[PDB]
């Protein structure tokens, strides 16, 4: 279909491209997997011309970066004027499927240039950084460092190139900054993965969302003495070539808060023949998550498990953020709802968020052991049932169904009966909480009245461990059990990309997401009738939380309310709509940018024609 | 006055109404562009 080679032609020639970030060859956050997942497709356009910029950390290199020679006599030069001048830098490969060149600065054998440096930056932007913020001087020294490398490489050069250099955050920013105050040949794009004020203003400030053009940014950024790196951010978006974001959402926030419309909106990808490797595996985790809740509400086990639904939502705990609250709230409407209606449906929701626990509960330990026993139980009288019955068929005899079953195989039955009494109800979270009295999720479900109560039509486990495939209880990786799951509802109220709701629809799970979220804004501006492809926008952006409430409400009822062969043709749809959330597709953005910023710095040489042609329609 | 906007820069005491406001960083980085 639409592969890279499909309509920008561009005259490459000798450029070279620096990928500059904090991050490369060592994990911190998200942008690590982004840049590694992009390498590949970057490197099958550049060739040996794109290098990855980053600091050096012990432990990055011995595990992931091979170190090599320099390739290039021109490199090699650099490197060797760079460490006989007080430095440290190093080169190699990172031992990623792409495998690009990649160069690591020791930001902590420059320590002694600090003191200069940081004057330096004063005498050109008026920009001064407090000593005790220990992760700012970094990003101060990573800059310097980038820039004398930049430098170097166009000094030591025979034939000087068009250098293009793409920075990623705040981090990365001053060395872009220092490009642009040494009027230095090289072509900048700065790319913002999420605003430094959003996440501030988005927990204790109220109405974020509805304020955004009644902030007073200088105001809010020096009140939270972080007001260095809002200065330090929006100087290095203000003086580039090309400003990026990775979502709409954040395109508004940034518009607004950094006082700079993004040249162009570049989405996170991902992969998606790795997670390909779907009916046969979600059959199989249906069945190990029916064996789970068996196992875990025996003694009660009066409902009809063939009529169950399993809801999930997964991420960092973080309960105002990844919309939790509302999810409980419709979860508790959605129960009265199928109560009233007497309707055979049962719901069990998980909620796999990471808290701070101990150990399981002696409850859930008991339970799984109960099942496991009466499974063994039940497939030692089968076994011996089996063979009874066909030797008693082959001598041309019905079987006496009154002597099939024997003293052992009564007393193995008794005590499996015996092991199933139990006088209470079972639990909501399977782990033993350090902080029960604060903890927001079970005194939110205490607060709405969800105890897993016979009457009840909607139970619910909170699992806080991550879900590993050693685990005594769940003996299975996150995500093979999503794959067994019905939905997915992510309700995110700030979230500049939702990596966990694009899994779980590479996966071909229907999902619940929002218009506040990257991952949200990308799919409804993608697809005509989203709801009809199984994933469902909710209109949290120009709502109130009781609005968001019921609109949440309303779509839970409505998936219950579908037949089988509904779920299964939605399911389907949802299969067909992977290659929308793969680089093959979303790295073309960045071709774009790059694109742009070279005809930006270099008008001569390189001319961009402006197609901004880069789906789904169906219904609506 | 310059120097001691450096100092107060460093020790965290940034004048964010006034002179080390953003305008001032715009205008002086507009140069260079």
């Amino acid at each position: 279909p639409g592969l890279e080679d499909w309509e920008d032609e561009f005259d490459l020639e000798n450029a070279v491209l620096f990928e500059v970030a904090w991050e490369v060859a060592n994990k911190v956050g998200g942008i690590y997997t982004v840049l590694q997942t992009k390498a590949k497709v970057t490197g099958d356009e550049w060739g040996d011309n794109y290098f990855l910029v980053g600091p050096y950390t012990e432990q990055g290199v011995r595990t992931q970066v091979e170190l090599l020679e320099a390739p290039t006599p021109a490199l090699k030069r650099t490197l060797d004027s760079m460490n006989s001048k007080g430095c440290k830098v190093y080169f190699g490969r990172w031992l990623i499927e792409g495998g690009p060149l990649v160069v690591l600065l020791d930001v902590g054998a420059s320590a002694w240039a600090l003191e200069r440096w940081k004057g330096e930056l004063w005498d050109t932007c008026n920009i001064g950084v407090p000593w005790y913020d220990r992760e700012a001087n970094d990003a101060v020294l990573f800059g310097f460092l980038t820039t004398w490398f930049l430098g170097e490489f166009l000094a030591q050069s025979e034939e000087k190139p068009h250098v293009v250099a793409h920075f990623h955050e705040w981090l990365a920013g001053v060395g872009l900054c220092l490009c642009r105050a040494r009027r230095l040949p090289v072509a900048t794009i700065f790319t913002t993965h999420a605003t430094l004020l959003g996440r501030y203003l988005c927990a204790g400030a109220v109405d974020f969302y509805n304020n955004l053009e009644n902030f007073n940014v200088d105001k809010e950024a020096g009140e939270r003495q972080i007001y260095h790196r809002y200065c330090m951010e929006r100087a290095a978006a203000h003086c580039a070539h090309v400003f990026t974001t990775v979502s709409q959402i954040t395109a508004i926030e940034a518009q607004h808060l950094l006082k700079r419309k993004p040249d162009i909106v570049t989405p996170n990808g991902l992969n998606v023949k790795k997670f390909s490797a779907f009916q046969n595996l979600h059959a199989q985790s249906k069945a190990r998550i029916q064996e789970f809740v068996r196992g875990h509400f025996y003694g009660h086990l009066d409902f009809n498990l063939d009529k169950t639904l399993y809801f999930f939502i997964a991420g960092r705990y973080e309960f105002s953020n990844k919309g939790a609250d509302v999810f409980l709230e419709a979860l508790a409407r959605l129960n009265y709802l199928l109560r009233v209606n007497g309707s055979e449906q049962t719901v069990v929701a998980f909620f796999i968020m990471p808290a701070r626990t101990n150990n399981f509960n002696v409850e859930t330990l008991k339970g799984q052991a109960v099942r496991k026993q009466l499974w063994d139980t039940a497939n030692t009288v089968k076994e011996k049932f089996g063979r009874k019955l066909y030797e008693s068929l082959l001598v041309g005899s019905l079987p006496d169904m009154n002597k099939m079953l024997d003293k052992e195989d009564f007393t193995m039955m008794k005590r499996a009966i015996f092991a199933t009494q139990r006088q209470s109800f079972p639990p909501v979270c399977t782990h033993n909480m350090l902080d029960d009295s604060s903890d927001p999720i079970l005194t939110t479900i205490r607060r709405i009245g969800l105890f897993n109560s016979s009457a009840d039509r909607v139970k619910v486990i909170f699992h806080p461990e991550f879900l590993s495939s050693t685990s005594p209880l769940l003996p299975v990786d996150y995500e093979e059990f999503v794959r067994g799951c019905h939905l997915g509802v992510f309700p995110s109220y700030y979230e500049p990309w939702g990596y966990t709701p694009a899994e779980c629809t590479v996966m071909g799970i229907p999902s619940i997401s929002t218009n506040l979220s990257g991952f949200g804004c990308f799919m409804e501006e993608h697809i005509a009738d989203p709801s009809a492809y199984g994933i469902y926008i909710l209109d949290r952006r120009f709502r109130s939380l009781d609005d968001s409430c019921s609109q949440l409400t309303s779509f839970l009822y409505s998936f219950c309310q579908q037949s089988r062969r509904q779920r299964i043709i939605q399911r389907n749809r949802t299969e067909r709509l992977s290659d929308l959330l793969d680089w093959k597709y979303l790295g073309r953005y960045y071709m774009s940018a790059r694109h742009m910023a070279l005809s930006k710095a270099f008008p001569e040489h390189f001319t961009y024609e402006p197609n901004e042609a880069d789906p789904r329609p169906a219904s609506v | 006055s310059s120097e001691e906007r450096k100092e107060r820069w460093e020790q965290g005491q940034a004048d964010y109404m006034g002179a080390d406001s953003f305008d001032n960083i715009k205008r002086k980085l507009d140069t260079y562009l």
